[PDB]
């Protein structure tokens, strides 16, 4: 048969199953219930036995058209007059200083900050194969940061030693994405902490031998998508442009669809 | 029996037995020298006996201090004081006094008043308002004179007196601040019958003064006896003591009135006679005898000449009466010509002196010419026609004595005390319009006349002359010095008095009506003489009490009143109830025949002219006959001054009444004095009649008639015609100016728009133009507009926004405000819908704010074209505003589909669950039909479901099933339940933790409002219970964090509460949850449980269910059937309402279920007391006094002993119960437990605790449905869903068979309630009001990029779903795609513009991409709004001080929702004193100011008068902490550090409730400054060694270092002054308080291939002694990281790490041990970096980042380690950077 869902609101009813408490309709009956498979029958019939396009943020709806925007209103007409000011982005400025660097604020809000990592390390950083990153400078941005692939083409011999180094830590069981891009923005990882090597040994001695540097980035689970973002590349700790940041977030939703 | 021993004149004899055919007890054998031309009797004389030793006079020294200060100290008290002082100053019982001298009356009056005041309370002489005494006066003159006398007599007490005499309805505030009142018996009667209110006066009178009750004999006595009976009945019904002191002059019978006054014969029957009067007030008894009136006139003017000639022979100065002002003139020249005749001028001219010349020049100043010619001879004229100035001149020349005879036409006798030697009454026949035909004068008037015959201690003989004819003189002689008993006429006015008593509600049935008759003087008069009142002596014999006759009179008058529909009287059981018509008739003192004539004549189609005929034909004008003299004046007036049609002509009485009214309207001038008096009489009458008729038509809902009646009433009391210019009501405008205006045909609007200079040029006077412009700008007006909100297919809900648009004048408009009547008039249908009263206040007009009103009107299927909403001023003519509301193409909501049928054939046993532990939480062995149906659709199929079962069905079981499903199938996931009420959250959490936490092996934990503590809370929660705001704050950021993706349930209770105002967060929470579920591909189930919803289809579509979980059940589904009864209680101003619904509440209790637990709710935080005492007082007269006391009294007496509340006595001792904001919320929980079983049997709720324990009951009456506070200055209805849920608490499956409830509301909305009490109420979104705020979060988190996606996001919201189905509710025009998308775009653009103006969003040049700002991000993180972050950015400036931080804290808009109690304006104002800072005195009603005062009180340790404040405190405190932290971040974003440190100090005060200006050690629990001297002295811990440090332990870190971890070997003895009561609190406070030392090392952060130098550790110890170690060789323009290792040093007794929770003795919530640490420079006053860290268990390292200027300067930075949740634990470390250039 077929478990019709009417619950007596579309047609008549029969006895409900005692085990499952499931209301059964007359559409399917005279047999075991679907949920638990026990015989169930009404009183009058058991007496005999007894006697023996698609927008980024939109849901499916019964609507002929989504609520598009119309700029004909005069309220926005006034705003267009004095909206000449704005569009000010600091981008990659070494002089930039948050001056409010509380850890809890950064991971709540994505500030668009991006970083450039060499492809042999960037691939393992974004796939989660490697857990700690090593750079000389210290970054107070402890929020979500994007990783841009380096422009230089990595040599095939570096992957051999990189794999050999991580055999004891990870092993050959985990598959490795040998397809290594270059100059893209495939990386998007969240940062939890940065500290010196001595404190890294003091507090995190288990995996400290993976990489050694004056300052250590500790990155948690990253994200992956199936589309590729071309980026020219910028020096370390650079603010991503609005257009790419908007597109990258949209792609993150499209991969979250799958 | 000779009452008392003082009374005199107990003697009589027989002398002649024939005096004009009558017997007159002749005192001293005076002779009657009757002759042909006149008849007279001689002057009686009396000789007082010499009082020697009977009584001694009272003085001032033998008094209390109040007696000393109140007394003015003349040291002389007359014999009256000596006689009366024993009982009038020591005893406190009713008494009466009767004297022929007013000086012997007023002194007794005020001494008795002072006696009552001083016996009322010891502090009562210091603080007033504990009593309200009232004085009565005959009419305005004596009322004003007594008011002035009391104002000037008693200054030191501070008592302020007033004079309200038929002038206006006194305000509640005025009588609240006033302590005593003065009125008139008519005004007192009308104000007592209209005294029905929230608070009345008769229960707090405590003393009532009567004067000259002798009027009872003549007229107006029915009013006095009615008010006396009313106050006596109030006294005997309130079981209190209210003294009654009566006063008169002389009574022929005094025992009858004494029994009527309820005074025993022996105590205070002091009767004063002519012997005991100070002066021998004799009088003549002259008469006249002539056959014709002309000879009568010449004869009695000759007689007047004769006795005034005798007076001039005597030489004293005398005064003569006339009846009319016009006739006094003709009498004046008659006397002048008589004096000139016969040559008796030689005995008449006044003496000449210098004072005579002074008086001559003074009168020469005056305008009056009659007095000019009267001065040379001995004549003077006194009248009320001429202004008061000449009255001063004549009264002072009388006082000095230049004048011999004065005529006064009876105004000064009432008004001004000017005694004269001889007084001539002339026997004038007053043409009293109440009687007509020149009725003879009353005894009270002539007695007051003789009162001035005795001039104080300059004349030894008092004389009085009476002139009249034979029958009149005999009649007068029979009631002046005879024993004829005073007879009252109460049967004629019996119907009106019964109607008034029934309207007041004091008299309800026949027996108490008979008792009230017995209370009146009529009963007492009937006892002595039954024959005179139609009762045979045999009928007296058969019934001594005359109860049968009283019953007969009562039933007859009740029949007469019921035949006129005034009252509803039932005979077969014997009770009469008041109706609206009877109440209206009683309120305005309208005779029953008048309202009968109304009912037989009035209709809804009368013109503007027949109203005059109706008002004229009424019978209070029937005692007016058209005379042959009046006909000429009447026809001339009809010829000239007529303005409208007058049916009846001039040949009838009502025709002449109509003509008189018409000529009085237009300020006409008339000749006949009698007709003038009649005109005034009918003017006042017809004014009150037209007001009553307007009220009647308004109640009958006749728009076209009530408009005409209101205009007519305005015309009559404004003395201006309808078509007259509105400017005519201003006296400043000259009449010729007004004529010039009307000759130009200009109107009010045209000249208001027309500019002033042109009107000045046209009128040729610029000053007049400017004055008329500023005057017309004062004309009341209001601009208003209505918005239509079609809630239902029939019932609508229109909102009116009104605002005054006129300049305010204090004198013109009045201090109180401006009244208005607003009604929804329909021209075609012609019946009013929901008329209403409105008051425009002072600040309402001044601020010109848009006052908003909301009200519901019904509509029909054929849509009316329009409804004329009209607002008319109740006092100003020609001030109306009409707002036509068209009904063009408004879309009405579609008819909702029916509910789902409830199918039940077999209950489901719990064993079907499948898990024994799961089912062990239950008690029943089977499932009720709702659970039987939802057992498998829930918990077995894993799909979102919406259930709308009625209350009490057991949706909690559905929540349990969902939680069991979550626990079973997905143990690794988590479950969260959302409830909209804090009390509901608390009770649900308690139930969950008792039932599932200890039994089932899962985890249950509540969530607080702090994101980072919620991190650890949600790490291992496994079950969460949250009010929606906290969960929304937790889930505000979801994109960049990954903790909430593992929850897969949302159980939302009371989803229908999404409709109202304080539940919009549910919509955004569900929308974001659906968004997350769709964009994560891990579906999250939604289970929405609530009551029945009519529009549940829209909510089902909102949650994305097609046919799976749609469960809507009709109200006839709950296991306990509910029966509701309909009842209406018409009334106004809610004043008769509480009495109206209180009466049948007990009758419902007995009829439905006597002695059964019932919960009631009428108290709006105030009605608790009134309801409790009225209920306990009413139930006494019943068969079972202890019906609600089925248990013993000993447990109740023990409970009331345990209860500390002072008001709860006599209520919990009885069965009356309550659960209010008091009793520290625990003992009332004990009485709730006592109510769980059948002991208490009744309780009253405050209607605010409707959500909570939900204890069952049987019968519920909805007596309180409205509430008024300081939110909008007006009453507003309860939410319909709130009322439904609140009433649905009735019923219990195991103690009752069915649930009972009834409705007690006024009739105008009873139909609306009946419409909505059965039909489910549709639910509508309210997301718009905060639509911006939520959007901020969704743009701060990066979920929104442009404007287009911001628009299309809203599709997920329930508001978008509901907008299409109900467009006209959301002001949307048409359902077309263009219209809806344009409206959505406009609304979202407005919200974005507001956000940008709040400095939160950046729109950019493209204008189509919105970027978040740091301020908006901060607001989103801390759960803030745009309007508060905007003000944060606006009023935050560098270098602010702590009071500025408190001020910026005060105006946070999150405090807007803080409510008011309609009384907080007083306690907040009084607690504003004794505080370090103060707020605006004019903003005490502002919720932000109240929250500021609350924060100051908490932070300065101040006591809060109302208990609820404490609760509010907690809420405020919570919000404060949040915004406080946000404040810091804003300052942290700005750049400067001084304000950051100030905000850190502010949050320290918030968490500690102290100040940084005081000592830090005060943060210790239970420590105050007064004992710090005990803390000031300090010796070394061990005794003997020399002091090393400061020898002081004031510093808290110093205290920690010195005491260490021991806290018992040193601190225990030094803190022994606490006597070990709470020393352990300080012990653990110090032990948990840690001390941390730090070490700082700066390390380079070079980019690459540089590596600079090695790590440079800089000593934390203060190093400035010319060492290069401090001077870090730092390379310029290089990022450098400061590693600070901070470690705690536990002394070893606690071993370190006891817990991770800091001690917060005053903060409600629990907060972790944070630590702030900042790096910045001080010379420039900016910071470089900020850090906050959590718990440092033993040691941690913090990594600051900082830069260096390119200038190679040797400068100084500083690191401050500040306490996040402590005080005084802050340390400073300066780093000296010698930055150098880098190559
Ligand atoms: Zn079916
Ligand atoms: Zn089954």
């Amino acid at each position: 048969r077929h478990p019709c869902d009417c619950l007596g609101q579309k047609h008549k009813l029969i006895n409900n199953c005692l085990i499952c408490g499931r209301i059964v309709c007359e559409q399917e009956g005279s047999g075991p219930c679907l949920f638990c498979g026990t015989l169930v029958c009404t009183h009058e019939e058991q007496d005999i036995l007894q006697r023996d396009p698609l927008g980024v943020l939109v849901n499916p709806n019964m609507y002929q058209s989504p609520p598009q925007w119309v700029d004909h209103t005069g309220a926005a007409s006034q705003k267009k007059a004095f909206r000449s000011s704005g569009f000010g982005l600091e981008f990659n400025s070494f002089q930039h200083q948050l001056r409010i660097q509380d850890q809890e604020f950064q991971e709540g809000f994505d500030g668009g900050w991006c970083l450039s990592v060499h492809q042999p390390w960037a691939s393992l950083l974004v796939r989660g194969i490697k857990r700690v990153e090593g750079r000389s400078w210290y970054t107070p941005h402890r929020g979500r940061l994007w990783i841009a692939a380096t422009a230089k083409k990595p040599s095939p011999q570096e992957v051999s030693e990189l794999q050999a180094t991580y055999r004891l830590l990870r092993g050959k069981d985990v598959e490795f994405p040998n397809d290594y891009p270059s100059g893209c923005l495939l990386g998007c990882v969240d940062l939890i902490d940065c500290l010196s090597q001595k404190q890294f040994k003091e507090q995190f001695p288990d995996i400290s031998q993976e990489s050694d540097s004056p300052f250590v980035f500790i990155c948690k689970n990253p994200q992956e998508m199936v589309v590729k973002f071309p980026i020219k590349g910028n020096p370390k700790i650079w603010k991503l442009d609005s257009k790419i940041h908007q597109g990258a977030k949209k792609g993150l939703m499209k991969q979250n669809k799958a | 029996h000779y009452p008392h021993v003082y009374d005199s004149q107990a003697e009589a004899m027989k002398t002649s037995a024939f005096i004009a055919g009558a017997k007159m007890i002749l005192p001293e054998g005076i002779q009657r020298e009757n002759n042909k031309l006149y008849e007279e009797v001689r002057i009686p004389y009396s000789e007082p006996m010499p009082l020697s030793f009977e009584e001694k006079p009272v003085y001032i020294q033998d008094l209390d201090e109040i007696g000393q200060l109140a007394f003015k100290g003349m040291k002389r008290l007359n014999r009256i004081q000596s006689i009366v002082f024993e009982t009038a100053y020591n005893t406190n019982e009713n008494m009466l006094i009767c004297a022929p001298t007013g000086a012997g009356k007023t002194n007794i009056a005020m001494l008795t008043v002072l006696h009552e005041i001083r016996q009322h309370f010891q502090q009562g002489v210091i603080k007033k308002n504990e009593f309200k005494i009232v004085y009565v006066a005959p009419m305005k003159a004596l009322a004003a004179e007594m008011t002035d006398y009391f104002s000037r007599r008693l200054e030191p007490l501070g008592i302020i007196v007033k004079e309200l005499t038929g002038d206006m309805q006194l305000s509640k505030s005025e009588i609240l601040r006033t302590q005593m009142l003065v009125t008139t018996p008519e005004k007192w009667d009308v104000v007592t019958r209209k005294s029905v209110g929230d608070v009345a006066l008769s229960q707090i009178v405590r003393l009532l003064i009567l004067d000259e009750v002798h009027l009872l004999h003549e007229d107006r006595g029915p009013v006095l006896e009615s008010i006396v009976a009313r106050t006596l009945r109030q006294v005997e019904s309130t079981q209190s003591m209210i003294r009654i002191l009566g006063l008169s002059a002389t009574l022929p019978n005094y025992l009858d009135v004494a029994t009527f006054l309820h005074v025993n014969p022996y105590i205070g029957l002091f009767f004063f006679d002519g012997r005991f009067r100070p002066v021998p007030l004799g009088q003549t008894f002259l008469g006249i005898k002539c056959a014709n009136k002309m000879q009568q006139l010449n004869n009695m003017d000759e007689v007047c000449y004769e006795n005034v000639l005798k007076q001039v022979k005597a030489g004293h100065q005398v005064m003569v009466f006339v009846h009319a002002r016009n006739a006094t003139v003709r009498t004046a020249m008659s006397l002048i010509e008589r004096a000139k005749n016969c040559g008796h001028i030689p005995f008449f001219f006044p003496t000449q002196g210098h004072d005579y010349v002074l008086a001559e020049k003074q009168v020469q100043r005056s305008r009056n010419k009659q007095v000019r010619e009267l001065f040379p001879d001995g004549f003077s004229i006194h009248h009320a026609g001429m202004l008061r100035q000449d009255r001063n001149l004549v009264e002072n020349l009388f006082s000095n004595g230049h004048i011999k005879v004065l005529v006064c036409t009876a105004t000064l006798a009432w008004g001004v005390n000017l005694p004269a030697h001889a007084v001539i009454i002339k026997g004038t026949q007053i043409y009293a319009a109440k009687r007509g035909s020149f009725v003879d004068l009353g005894i009270l008037d002539v007695m007051q006349i003789f009162g001035r015959a005795g001039r104080p201690q300059f004349d030894k003989f008092g004389e009085g002359i009476i002139i009249t004819t034979h029958d009149k003189l005999s009649h007068y002689l029979t009631l002046l010095t005879q024993r004829n008993p005073i007879e009252s006429q109460f049967l004629e006015s019996l119907a009106d008095n019964l109607n008034a008593e029934i309207a007041l509600g004091t008299v309800t049935n026949v027996e108490e009506a008979v008792k009230w008759i017995s209370y009146t003087y009529l009963y007492v008069r009937m006892r002595a003489n039954p024959l005179a009142y139609g009762i045979s002596h045999k009928a007296y014999q058969i019934d001594p009490t005359l109860r049968k006759h009283r019953e007969q009179l009562v039933i007859e008058v009740g029949r007469k009143l019921d035949k006129a529909q005034m009252i509803r009287f039932e005979e077969r059981t014997g009770y009469f109830s008041s109706t609206d018509l009877g109440r209206t008739a009683s309120h305005y003192y309208i005779k029953y025949n008048t309202i009968e004539t109304f009912n037989e004549l009035f209709d809804a189609h009368k013109t503007e002219g027949d109203i005059f005929a109706i008002v004229s034909k009424a019978e209070e004008f029937d005692q007016i006959k058209v005379r042959e003299e009046e006909i000429e004046e009447l026809d001339t007036l009809l010829s000239n001054f007529c303005e409208l049609s007058t049916p009846g002509g001039v040949e009838n009485s009502y025709g002449k009444i109509n003509i008189l009214l018409q000529t009085y309207i237009s300020r006409g001038e008339m000749d006949s004095f009698s007709l003038i008096s009649d005109s005034a009489y009918v003017a006042q009458n017809a004014a009150r009649i037209v007001r009553a008729l307007f009220e009647i038509a308004l109640r009958k809902r006749w728009p076209t008639m009530t408009y005409r009646l209101l205009n007519l009433s305005k015309v009559i009391d404004k003395r201006l015609w309808g078509w007259a210019s509105p400017l005519r009501q201003f006296s400043i405008l000259p009449p010729h100016i007004l004529t010039r205006l009307e000759e130009k045909k200009l109107t009010v609007d045209k000249l208001k728009d027309m500019r002033k200079d042109e009107i000045g040029h046209i009128l040729h006077h610029v000053n007049i133009g400017l004055k008329v412009k500023q005057c017309v700008h004062q004309i009341p007006s209001v601009m208003m507009e209505a918005s239509i909100q079609p809630i239902t297919r029939t019932v609508l809900r229109v909102t009116l926004s009104i605002y005054a648009d006129f300049t305010w004048n204090d004198q013109v408009h009045g201090t109180v405000g401006e009244p208005w009547w607003i009604w929804v008039e329909d021209p075609t249908n012609d019946h009013i819908y929901h008329s209403e009263y409105f008051l425009a206040l002072k600040k309402q007009v001044i601020s010109k704010e848009a006052q908003l009103l909301v009200f519901t009107i019904p509509i029909f299927e054929p849509l009316p074209s329009q409804y004329y909403i009209r607002a008319v001023s109740d006092r100003w003519l020609g001030a109306e505003a009409v707002c036509i509301i068209n009904f063009q193409h408004l879309i009405l909501p579609e008819r909702h589909p029916p509910h789902t049928e409830l199918l039940d054939l077999q209950p489901l046993p719990i064993t079907a669950l499948g898990c024994k532990a799961y089912e062990a939480l239950y008690n029943f062995s089977h499932f009720n039909p709702v659970q039987t149906q939802i057992f498998h659709t829930l918990y077995h199929t894993d799909c979102n479901v919406l259930l709308g079962a009625p209350t009490g069905s057991g949706k909690t079981v559905a929540a349990e099933l969902a939680i069991f499903r979550v626990f079973n199938k997905y143990p690794t996931s988590k479950a969260v339940y959302i409830a909209p009420l804090k009390a509901l959250v608390r009770e649900r959490m308690d139930d969950w933790k008792v039932r599932i936490e200890e039994k089932l092996g899962k985890k249950v934990i509540e969530l607080t409002g702090d994101v980072t503590p919620d991190m650890k809370s949600i790490a291992k929660a496994d079950l969460i219970v949250t009010t929606p705001e906290k969960w929304d704050g937790v889930s505000r950021s979801w994109q960049n964090r990954n903790y909430v993706q593992q929850v897969t349930i949302l159980i939302i209770d009371e989803i229908h509460l999404l409709g109202e105002e304080r539940g919009p967060v549910l919509e955004v929470i569900v929308s974001r949850t659906n968004f997350i579920s769709s964009h994560t591909e891990k579906p999250v189930r939604i289970v929405g449980l609530s009551t029945a919803l009519a529009n549940a289809r829209d909510l089902a579509d909102w949650l994305n269910i097609k046919q799976m979980g749609l469960f809507n059940f009709r109200p006839s589904v709950r296991p306990v059937p509910l029966e509701v009864h309909i009842q209406g209680f018409p009334g106004q101003h809610y004043c008769p309402r509480m009495a109206s619904m209180n009466k049948p509440a007990f009758q419902a209790i007995r009829s439905h279920s006597p002695a059964k637990p019932v919960l009631i709710f009428v108290s709006s935080r105030r009605q608790t007391r009134l309801t409790a005492l009225e209920l306990i007082a009413f139930l006494a007269t019943e068969e079972d006094p202890k019906q609600w006391l089925n248990m013993d009294e000993r447990e109740m007496e023990n409970i009331i002993a345990t209860v500390r509340d002072s008001n709860l006595k006599l209520t919990l001792a009885f069965g009356i119960g309550m659960h209010h904001a008091g009793l520290h919320e625990r003992d009332r929980k004990t009485v709730e437990e006592l109510f769980v079983n059948c002991k208490v049997q009744v309780l009253i709720a405050t209607s605010t605790l409707a959500w909570g324990v939900n204890f069952p009951a049987h019968l519920v009456i909805i007596k309180g449905t409205e509430y008024y506070d300081g939110k909008t200055r007006r009453y507003v209805d309860f939410p319909i869903t709130d009322v439904l849920q609140m009433m649905g608490r009735a019923g219990r499956p195991q103690f009752d068979d069915q649930g009972k409830a009834v409705i007690l509301v006024h009739d105008i909305k009873k139909d609306f309630y009946k419409k909505f009490l059965y039909e489910p109420f549709p639910v509508e979104s309210s997301l718009l009001g905060v639509l911006s705020d939520h959007l901020n979060a969704e743009i701060a988190g990066g979920t929104i990029t442009s404007k287009q996606d911001a628009l299309d996001y809203i599709t997920w919201t329930y508001f978008f779903r509901r907008l299409i189905m109900n467009p006209s509710y959301y002001n949307l025009g048409d359902v077309s795609h263009d219209s809806v998308n344009k409206f959505l775009s406009h609304l979202i653009e407005k919200s974005l513009i507001e956000l940008e103006l709040s400095y939160c969003i950046e729109i950019g040049e493209d204008n189509r991409s919105i970027e978040p700002l740091t301020y908006g991000r901060i607001a989103s993180y801390y759960y803030l709004k745009h309007q508060t972050v905007k003000m944060f950015k606006d009023r935050l400036k560098p270098e602010c001080s702590t009071e500025e931080l408190l001020s910026i804290l005060s105006d946070a808009e999150e405090y807007t929702d803080l409510p008011v109690r309609h009384n907080e304006d007083h306690m907040n104002s009084e607690l504003a004193k004794c505080l370090p800072i103060e707020s605006n005195p004019h903003s005490f009603d502002s919720p932000h100011t109240k929250a500021h005062l609350l924060l100051q009180a908490h932070l300065s340790r101040a006591m809060l008068p109302c208990p609820d404040y404490d609760t509010d405190t907690k809420t405020v405190l919570d919000q404060a902490l949040r915004v406080c932290q946000a404040m810091l971040d804003v300052a942290a974003n700005q750049g400067w550090l001084v304000t950051v440190l100030n905000i850190t100090n502010l949050i320290q005060m918030v968490i500690q409730g102290r100040w940084l200006k005081d000592s830090s050690l005060l943060t210790l629990p239970n420590i105050e400054n007064h004992h710090l001297h005990l803390f000031k002295k300090w010796k070394p811990i061990m005794k003997g060694p020399h002091a090393r440090g400061r020898t002081s332990i004031e510093s808290l870190p110093e205290l920690i270092h010195a005491c260490g971890g021991k806290d018992h070997v040193f601190s225990s003895m030094v803190e022994s002054e606490l006597h070990a009561a709470k020393t352990k609190q300080a012990w653990n406070f110090l032990s948990h308080l840690p001390v941390i030392n730090v070490g700082i090392s700066v390390k380079g952060s070079w980019d690459d291939l540089v590596e600079g130098h090695n790590e440079l550790s800089v000593s934390t110890l203060t190093a400035d002694k010319r060492d290069d170690n401090k001077w870090i060789k730092l390379h310029a323009d290089q990022e450098y990281v400061l590693q600070v290792s901070l470690q705690r040093v536990h002394f070893g007794f606690h071993k370190g790490k006891p817990e991770s929770c800091a001690v917060t003795p005053r903060f409600p919530k629990s907060k972790d041990e944070g630590w702030f640490l900042i790096l910045g420079e001080v010379d420039k006053r900016e910071l470089i970096a900020l850090k906050r860290v959590g718990y440092i268990r033993n040691h941690h390292v913090a990594s600051l980042s900082f830069y260096t200027p390119e200038i190679p300067g040797r400068y100084i930075y500083t690191l401050y380690f500040m306490s996040d949740c402590y005080l005084g634990l802050d340390q400073q470390y300066d780093i000296y950077l010698n930055v150098t250039q880098a190559s």
